């Protein structure tokens, strides 16, 4: 049922944190 | 860029986030190609919201609150994931704080202020009040906000920033003026000139309060005041807050 919304949030959250690490790495160099 | 419609992020805002990334990062589309759809990405633990024993002194509790805020990470994606309307009644802002602990995404300074209030409503002997700093560097103006705090007559701050010296202060400053001057000096060390300080009233500890946060109860123009008038204005704000009781 609603487990598709959860997997959507999970997949998005993982990509958000992967992106945040890259952007954090960039914005100090 | 602000996500103006809840979570999961909608397809339109999601693409806009990646489009925005491709502008900023020198290898912006190489970054997306490597991340989007990747099946090997780290699992991110959902940070546990800290809970406190009554025997634990409040300053130690504040360390845990600030630790939790940091664990969410400063948001460098270019997209704000939560919409904060600053004039929203406190009860609506506290619903948002709770949502932020359940979704566990990166945040910036204003979100951290709201979170700091939400996580210290259990501490009625702790005074909480926003402090906003307007600084100037290289022909541009910059705004930063923290949650000022007062415990047992000592002033500190919680919050989120790019800089370590522009967020957490354990509640150790004897006066509000000493706290604010500590921020001004930290700004000066990274070549920012402090222009204005805006200090809010203390915030109610009731998470169902309909009252608004008053962000700008004192607005201080730093260089127009001069040092003695600046201190006296801060002492007055300190007294005003002492006389607004709310929990």
């Amino acid at each position: 049922q609603k487990s598709a919304q959860q997997e959507l949030k999970q997949r998005q959250r993982a990509e958000i944190y992967a992106l945040n690490r890259v952007m954090t790495e960039l914005e100090q160099q | 860029f602000v996500n103006r419609g809840g979570l999961p992020v909608d397809s339109h805002t999601w693409e806009r986030m990646w489009m925005h990334v491709a502008k900023i990062h020198p290898d912006g589309e190489k970054v997306a190609q490597r991340i989007r759809g990747a099946t090997d990405l780290p699992k991110i633990p959902i940070p546990s919201v800290p809970t406190f024993q009554p025997s634990t002194p409040v300053p130690e509790r504040l360390e845990a609150v600030q630790r939790y805020i940091r664990e969410l990470q400063y948001n460098h994606t270019g997209t704000q994931f939560f919409e904060i309307k600053k004039s929203r009644p406190l009860t609506g802002l506290m619903d948002l704080a709770k949502e932020m602990t359940k979704e566990a995404l990166p945040i910036k300074c204003l979100e951290a202020v709201i979170l700091g209030i939400y996580l210290t409503n259990s501490m009625p002997t702790l005074e909480r009040f926003p402090i906003s700093f307007k600084t100037y560097f290289s022909g541009n103006y910059f705004r930063h906000i923290v949650l000022g705090v007062n415990f047992a007559g000592r002033y500190g701050a919680l919050g989120m920033s790019r800089r370590e010296d522009l967020m957490y202060k354990p509640p150790a400053f004897r006066t509000l003026s000493e706290l604010v001057l500590d921020f001004e000096a930290a700004y000066g060390r990274c070549w920012h000139v402090l222009k204005k300080v805006k200090l809010g009233q203390s915030v109610s500890h009731d998470p169902h309060s309909v009252e608004q946060i008053e962000w700008k109860h004192s607005v201080l123009d730093v260089e127009r005041l001069g040092r003695d008038d600046f201190r006296k204005e801060l002492e007055r704000h300190a007294r005003d807050m002492r006389l607004k009781i709310g929990k």
